[PDB]
RNA sequence: UGAGAGUUUGAUCCUGGCUCAGGACGAACGCUGGCGGCGUGCCUAAUACAUGCAAGUCGAACGCUUCUUGGAAAGAGGAGUGGCGGACGGGUGAGUAACACGUGGGUAACCUACCCAUCAGAGGGGGAUAACACUUGGAAACAGGUGCUAAUACCGCAUAACAGUUUAUGCCGCAUGGCAUAAGAGUGAAAGGCGCUUUCGGGUGUCGCUGAUGGAUGGACCCGCGGUGCAUUAGCUAGUUGGUGAGGUAACGGCUCACCAAGGCCACGAUGCAUAGCCGACCUGAGAGGGUGAUCGGCCACACUGGGACUGAGACACGGCCCAGACUCCUACGGGAGGCAGCAGUAGGGAAUCUUCGGCAAUGGACGAAAGUCUGACCGAGCAACGCCGCGUGAGUGAAGAAGGUUUUCGGAUCGUAAAACUCUGUUGUUAGAGAAGAACAAGGACGUUAGUAACUGAACGUCCCCUGACGGUAUCUAACCAGAAAGCCACGGCUAACUACGUGCCAGCAGCCGCGGUAAUACGUAGGUGGCAAGCGUUGUCCGGAUUUAUUGGGCGUAAAGCGAGCGCAGGCGGUUUCUUAAGUCUGAUGUGAAAGCCCCCGGCUCAACCGGGGAGGGUCAUUGGAAACUGGGAGACUUG
């Protein structure tokens, strides 16, 4: 039952926001299994700052990447490219 | 205290009961077959087939999960046939 | 990156204790108002809990019932069976000196639905029941009886052993043992759900179901090493130690039974007694090392106290049950009800520690063909100057010392161009607008793409529209007004910048330490003068330093504190020269690991700053593997000085 997710490290009004890949039993800013990509929560159009090579290598595993996992990299096409080089692979 | 697992309570109670029902099948079954072994007399293939499909549907009909059946059928037909 | 200063005497040198100058109050300011950026807030009673919230979901598994519209069916609603989750998430440190933790390891003694991979497959029935209608007992909680009914609910029969032995075969390993092929005895299902083609069709795509092998995720067992005080705590142990066999266990095993012996652990500290949750880490140190275990993160353990199991694969279960005990509320007195160390909130304790606000918009759970529903997790809001960022309380000019203060020989000093006055200003405060930015990416539903089916006709894959922000009149900007609203702390005999007048004048009272007083006090007390931090500044308590005052780094025993009254020797510590070997210690390479945030350094963004982001050095006294053969250590010989 792993899972990829998102992680907050907010302040008080300004929020910044961090994906992180984990196993689904663990907490969400609690511990994980490795490292997975970012975003900013101002300033848009904001920053996709994304790792874009452990998504596909850990769905070949075969998890779950959440809601806003999956718009956010069918903004890059990482789930497009998920239903294309794997219900194509 | 309590809010829904009252469903929960009842359907474990009536698993108690038949799972209580069941598993003494299966110990009756078992005993009824390795008192004709230390006998050695006639009726020691029907009840044993039978103790072997005791342990097996209660395994798999029921349930331990597969190796106390397992190690039954080593420790009979290492003793019976 | 290592600063010493007073105090023993009439003076001197040593040795030596006491005190001070630095920083580390997770929470007491008697002052006061800018804190609007970032963070924290019961450590004493693991004390007792009113009030509400904190776990439900599935109608495409399945029967029954209340409504907008006597035949009508969509949407809605009520209960139940049945399925998955309530073992995650949140709280606390009471216990624990032990494989509980940290690190390195072992599985030829281990287990797992929840995500993919592979192959085998994947029928016909029964018989009840809930619900349902009526009655009996009920104060109630809840029991009871009769009758009827469904399923992916329950319940027996057919088919495969590929699992599992046992046999032969070959191959190998560290003792058991393991790896491939061929064969001797028994074993399941939901046979179900949706949508299409529906001309008998009955083929279906998907979602499910079962068996056997895999990866991954989670749990468990064992092993070497490391972290505490007491020896005014030297013996402890019998399922103990081993073997035999059996039961039992996911799994090995005295885990447990029966038999045979008496074995085991200890001066390197067994056993006993007291205290403590362990770790990554920290506003101490030059460094070796001392102190604390909050945040925040990991592990372990606990749920008013003690036992015990059941369902479930996973619990001996924090808002599940059964029994015993304490305590509390009702009882129609026969009997019943309850466990905030979940979130706020309550009373007591104390030197001391906060709001009973909204929403899942952000994110993360839970179920599902879907909208969806719940969340005191979390997002955020309202308090405490509780600590740290970064800025504020005008600026340039302006006196023979305005007035006036205190002091004085009265001639002056300082307050003090600082006033008064001119010229500029708005980080801000008041008013009003823009901006509600950035906070949000967004199921699904139509339009259009792949390997296959007779057909996206429907399926599993697209671009484009639709839609919503609790704090939100939030941030931020623009423009108008006025120097206006924006200043507080303790001493001045030395250590350690700061003086006067007078009073009480062995007494009223100051002392961090030396030390004052006692009519001429920079020491008691006033009043003015000055000093150092600075919207924060005094006092009190605790921790490290200064301390070489436990000295390995880094002290010494003739007289200062300090060689047992002396000998003899078990164990123990250290050992003469040399040839060859060895490689335990030692030096050296390669490899895996030492979580992330931590501190530091490089780079960057928030107007800089803290805060956040990217990359590596640090933490091994670590594990495997290869050399080096000087010194120490093990083996064989030699020599004569001891």
């Amino acid at each position: 039952a792993v899972k990829i997710r998102l992680k907050r490290m907010g302040s008080k009004k300004s929020p910044f926001y961090r994906i992180v890949v984990a196993d689904s039993r663990s907490p969400r800013d609690g511990r994980f299994i490795e490292t997975v990509g970012t975003y900013n929560p101002l300033k848009d159009p904001a920053e996709v700052v994304l790792k874009e090579d452990l998504v596909l290598d850990w769905l070949s595993k075969g998890a779950q990447p959440s809601d806003t996992v999956r718009n956010i990299l069918s903004k890059e096409g990482v789930m497009k490219k998920h239903h294309e080089a794997k219900n194509v692979k | 205290n309590i809010e829904s697992a009252i469903k929960r309570v009842r359907t474990s109670a009536n698993a108690n009961a038949k799972n209580s029902s069941q598993t003494n099948a299966m110990r009756t079954a078992i005993k009824k077959f390795e008192e004709a072994v230390a006998a050695g007399a006639d009726n020691v293939d029907a009840l044993y087939n039978e103790a072997v499909k005791a342990v097996d549907m209660a395994a798999t009909k029921g349930l331990i999960h597969k190796n106390k059946a397992n190690r039954d059928k080593i420790r009979l037909s290492k003793l019976a046939k």
